[PDB]
């Protein structure tokens, strides 16, 4: 007899866009 | 309930593409707006609550570069394509059942 | 020609996910192989050729999380889903008439 | 009259799938 196989339950994918990663500002004074 | 993919390109790069998939064309208008709340929570770590204007999260799909989905019709087997503005109405529809 | 959209996802992580689309069910088949192709360049940098076998190519394929494809009907304006395995009977399709 | 828009011509999106990427291997000699 074959054996059922159990593995933990998928998370539901949601995307994190990282929309914010790396965005950089550069301000002169002069 | 119709089986929907979702597919998404952030910015100008293809590189940034991706893909999600739901149960229902409900589940994915949630999932838009979770992907949402997601950017707001990076962008607000600090705030246990965010309240927002629907208008500032379809400025957020707007500027996406990209946002489709893929509905599931059973009398084909086949995907209807539907647009981001589309999508924007039937998350609107979701909304104000959800406030009442 | 049928516009044709083909879904990604390499390892069992969802993070990795991509699409691509394509102007026909066989620029989509070329990109496949091309994909492949473009991971054995990058395994050998120093490798001006490479020649494998199809079934290699197949492997590759087999070993990757997930594989589908979504072909434009033009008669319901609706995609048609495909999975692995009508890829890979595809690519040998387009690669026996491309060795002709 | 509107201004016609030219850009440059949008390159193929072919993915590079990565899969070499940070695969390590750890040989003990013990």
């Amino acid at each position: 007899p074959r054996t059922a196989r159990h593995a933990p339950a998928v998370r539901k994918f949601s995307p994190d866009l990282k929309l914010l990663k790396d965005v950089k500002i550069s301000v002169s004074f002069t | 309930m119709s089986h929907t993919i979702l597919l998404v390109q952030p910015t100008k790069r293809p590189e940034g593409r991706t893909y999600a998939d739901y149960e229902s064309v409900n589940e994915c208008m949630e999932g838009v707006c979770k992907m949402y709340e997601e950017h707001l929570k990076r962008m607000n770590p600090n705030s246990p609550s965010i309240t927002y204007d629907i208008s500032q999260l379809f400025d957020f799909i707007d500027d996406l570069a990209d946002l489709s989905c893929l509905v599931y019709r059973a009398d084909t087997q086949t995907y209807q394509p539907y647009n981001k503005d589309w999508i924007k109405e039937k998350i609107y529809v979701l909304l104000r059942r959800q406030a009442q």
